[PDB]
């Protein structure tokens, strides 16, 4: 069969955002079906990411999300079938960061580090907090003040944000896995 | 102990109390158009008072800390 | 559900990453010039509204700001000129009547025709304004934003189906009937569609006699916009060429037209840039075939396209040149293989699967350059201190070192695994592994941290 | 039925490299078939490699590894129909192996050491990091401080890189098994 | 022990009050025609008020833990 | 206590208005067209005011430390 | 403890401060037309600084793994 | 504790200074027309200056190690 686009992908998004697409199957019967939406730089290096299965209807709703690159190919894959590539250009963000602390409204401490001074000092202070959080707490302690750190990390010019997803993620499971510990036989 | 309690109590309202002079000391350094300190140590003087606030929140902190033991 | 081409995308890509800032008011639009940094032009932003318009969905945002910006940059219905930041060496704008702001109309109409209900009401009560207001005194208006009037209520007619859109435009063309180069152009142009509309000889007449008649690029665009219309090859692809003179073009990104080549102030002038980039798409949509299409070409000195042809199954670009030197064309396209032959000597080209560009070299005198897609026994082929050792020597010490240090302080091994983690973590911060081990031991590290966790 | 090649095989590759076979089968009427790939010195001496199952089309693209001999028989087995070898010579290796290390750019500390010696040293080299390993972090350790104690002797002329994957397989199936303690009941 | 209290709240109104002086000196080291030398002199001088402030700071915290103790 | 702690202010005062003395010295001997300084040398002696100022900026931290212990 | 991190701090910045020199001399008897070391010695002087950065690197760890205990 | 530092710092510049002699000694012993027999006797001469560069950069370790407990 064929695929298309309902919706118009935004070129020129933001780096690090994420945008919906509205994509639309031809002859499928009556039957959700798989799709997958490789995005990268270049056709040849993609990465894979929204999985999923399209509504009976033949119209699936996803998201994408945009590289840290001048060229994205963001290529929709019916896993099986006909497959379409579009490509986008997102706005490059600058390695280099530069945050500015406010204090008393007008004057504002403003710094910038490279990226491997910023990431050292991240690591150790994510180290510290860390151990800092078994000592105090425990197991659940490390993932508790990881957040914590993260948290203070990301106020200061540090390691990025999708790192706190990772520990989000990890601990839903565990949550999950008490939940389950406290229902069945 | 309650003497202890006393003490922290006493030290936090005596930090309270002069915290405003020490602010408006910071802000004449700092603001206004006289420039007596640059840039870097204008923001430095602005961060002093929080600097001050935490010292007010976290001496009886570890205090308590230490003690309880 | 369209979707832009390369070169409209690089164009307005260039422009947004370079153009845009914040205007007084507080919604963000398109300032004038690189260096002015102060003026805020609502007529430029129409121009860029005019070169998106085709693909408006894609830059929805950006569309949506600008409209914005016109809407609370127009008093009743006529827009202002220009919205400056003071020099410092609550409103600040002049409140003059804009310049071309029947290219405004025309901006919001060529938007209003492919969507964006908004912009289309705008544009019928912009043109109801402007039209009382030239009704008032006759003729006493700027003539290019006149043309632009004829085009606009010829494509609100062609959109909306109000009748007396017809009526006026009929009445309008007396008032172009009644009356410099880019001046000309716009006046060719609305005779071109007004003959296009109606079918009247004496449109074809007036605008043959600009062509008979026929530096500051803008001018050129217009120039080759008008020959467009008219459908000369010589005269649209002569000022085409005068326009890529002067343009900066990479391949994935950027797309800059200059304003002046000989002047020191090139730079992107933002009342260029959007002309270039509909002049480009212009000639692309017009006169190019379906898939191959010319839209870059750098020609050093004064050389300049003459004819581009589909013949047949083969396109034909004939081109004057001077000095011999090198040229260099870009074509948009989707084949891989195809043939392309200068002069007769069958010279090589270069192609990416979007991308084809050829670089040869050409007589003085005028050359043919015969460029055929998926042909038969194809002839031209498809070419174009310390060190690793000593830090990744290091990098093992200090992952040791820290793992030691780790253990040292706390005698706990969920702490040194981890330890270990954020070690494969600082030690690829520093760049002194090479990727492939940092992954490998991070993701040991990460598997055996959770073991030790489960095994205490 | 009959199998054949869609690819050519490249005759004389490197030493330890891989290719790609495009293996075709004939009258597969519309299901996946398996496959087995003997690889090895003389068609007497064969060591089996790459399983799996073709796909539905009846066409199957399979890895194939060249072993350290002059002479190298591959036969794709259709397990228990028709099958086809063909014969390949990979470049041999010696079985000494010379490593330079560079330091400041033109000096280079090259050595080479007989392949016995250099065993036994990369051997004695892991017992000192894994029970360093084991003494540190524990019997996750193990596998950590053999990851990189071996990495270590990669660097150096040592034990070669395929060990790594015995290691890497192993803590797999440890992971496995820590992720599903984590999912069930 | 409100002795000690007065102590370090003069301690730090005097350190923030003779600051300025701090400044203009590393001011005048530092500025155009420098003697000082520019680069990591430069750099190192305009630290020092920088450290002196973090000394100021911490200073009170760590004689306000002692004295409680 | 209060006296080592004001002290600390007058050594620091002291040492920024030694070190344009010394930095003088330093610059002297190292600079000239053909100076008896040559290269290497010139290094460590253009280090010596760095470790100074090192020097002069550790001590309160050591004085500090001093006083809580 | 604060004297060893002190003690720590100011011997990494000894060996910072004179690395150069050490690198300086090592190319003056390897680097350069004239053979003053054979090839393996060679080799061996230019592995010299970083077994010095390695020794810098380690002496700290090791002594801290020993301290804290 | 500084005189240490400065110790083996003197001793490592002084090794590697004083190292271009043992090499002169060793290549006048091995070099052509060997008095000290090639063979088993040249590969020892080869290897003094190796394991005096292991010396030479070993001790120094244990030493800063040793001197700082």
């Amino acid at each position: 069969g064929t695929i298309s686009l309902l919706s118009t992908p935004p070129v020129n998004p933001p780096a690090y955002s994420y945008f919906y697409i509205e994509f639309q199957f031809l002859p499928t019967n009556n039957t959700p079906q798989p799709y997958a939406i490789f995005v990268g730089p270049n056709p040849n290096n993609l990465t894979e990411v929204a999985e999923g299965y399209t509504l009976s209807n033949g119209t699936g709703y996803a998201r994408v999300p945009v590289i840290n690159a001048q060229t994205e190919y963001v290529d929709i894959v019916w896993v099986n079938q006909n497959y379409t590539m579009f490509e986008i250009f997102p706005q490059i963000q600058n390695a280099t960061t530069t945050v500015t602390l406010s204090a008393n409204n007008n004057q504002g401490f403003s710094f910038s580090l490279p990226t491997w001074v910023s990431w050292v000092i991240g690591a150790v202070l994510m180290l510290i907090f860390m151990g800092v959080g078994w000592k105090f707490m425990g197991p659940a302690g490390l993932a508790i003040f990881g957040i914590f750190g993260l948290f203070i990390a990301m106020f200061f010019g540090l390691l990025p944000s999708y790192l706190m997803y990772v520990i989000l993620f990890i601990v839903a499971i565990v949550g999950a896995r008490i939940l389950t510990k406290q229902l069945g036989g | 102990n309650v003497g202890l309690l006393i003490g922290l109590f006493i030290f936090i309202l005596v930090g309270i109390v002069l915290l405003p002079v020490i602010t408006s000391e910071v802000s004449s350094l700092t603001s206004g158009t006289s420039p007596a300190v640059t840039g870097t140590n204008a923001t430095l003087l602005n961060l002093v008072p929080l600097f001050y606030i935490l010292i007010l929140v976290i001496v009886p902190a570890v205090l308590a800390y230490k003690m309880y033991r | 559900v369209s979707l832009p081409p390369l070169y409209v995308e690089d164009a307005v890509n260039a422009e947004i990453q370079q153009l845009w800032s914040k205007s007084p008011t507080g919604v963000y639009a398109f300032h004038e010039a690189p260096s002015v940094n102060n003026s805020f032009w609502p007529d430029d932003n129409a121009k860029f509204l005019e070169s998106i318009a085709p693909w408006w969905q894609s830059y929805s945002s950006y569309v949506n700001s600008t409209l914005q910006f016109l809407q609370q940059s127009d008093v009743n219905g006529l827009f202002i000129k220009r919205f400056e930041y003071p020099l410092n060496p609550w409103w600040e704008a002049v409140w003059g009547e804009n310049y071309y702001e029947g290219e405004i109309i025309y901006a919001l109409a060529l938007l209003g025709k492919y969507g964006n209900s908004q912009a289309l009401q705008m544009a019928q009560q912009a043109w109801l304004s402007y039209y009382n207001q030239l009704k008032a005194y006759n003729g006493a208006t700027y003539t290019s934003s006149l043309a632009r009037f004829i085009m606009a209520t010829i494509l609100l007619y062609n959109i909306t189906g109000n009748t007396q859109y017809s009526n006026a435009y009929t009445q309008l063309a007396n008032w172009l009937l009644q009356y410099f180069l880019d001046i000309s152009a716009m006046a060719g142009q609305a005779m071109m569609a007004l003959y296009a509309v109606t079918k009247n000889i004496t449109y074809l007449l007036d605008a043959q006699l600009v062509m008979n008649a026929i530096y500051y690029t803008y001018k050129s665009e217009l120039v080759s916009e008008f020959g467009d219309a008219i459908g000369n090859n010589t005269l649209a692809s002569l000022a085409i060429s005068r326009v890529w003179q002067r343009t900066s073009y990479t391949y994935p990104t950027s797309y800059i037209y200059y304003v002046a080549r000989y002047g020191s102030g090139l730079q992107m002038n933002s009342e260029t840039q959007p002309w270039g980039d509909v002049a480009t798409q212009f000639y692309v949509n017009t006169w190019s075939p379906s898939n191959l299409d010319l839209f870059w070409a750098s020609l050093p000195n004064n050389n300049y396209i003459t004819n581009q042809t589909w013949n047949g199954t083969a396109l034909f670009i004939h081109l004057y040149a001077y000095q011999q030197s090198q040229v260099q064309l870009i074509f948009l396209t989707t084949t891989v293989n195809f043939n392309v032959l200068v002069n007769g000597n069958y010279t090589n080209y270069e192609a990416n699967h979007q991308i084809m560009q050829i670089a040869p070299t050409l007589e003085p005198g005028p050359n043919t350059i015969i460029i055929i897609p998926n042909p038969k026994n194809q002839v031209s082929q498809n070419t174009n201190t310390l060190t690793q050792n000593e830090l990744m020597l290091l990098g093992f010490v200090i992952y040791f070192v820290i793992i030691m240090v780790t253990y040292g302080v706390s005698r706990n091994k969920t702490i040194t695994v981890l330890s270990s983690i954020v070690a494969v973590a600082i030690v690829y911060a520093l760049a002194l592994w090479p990727t492939y081990m940092a992954f490998i031991l991070g993701a040991v590290g990460f598997f055996m941290l959770f073991y030790s966790i489960s095994r205490r």
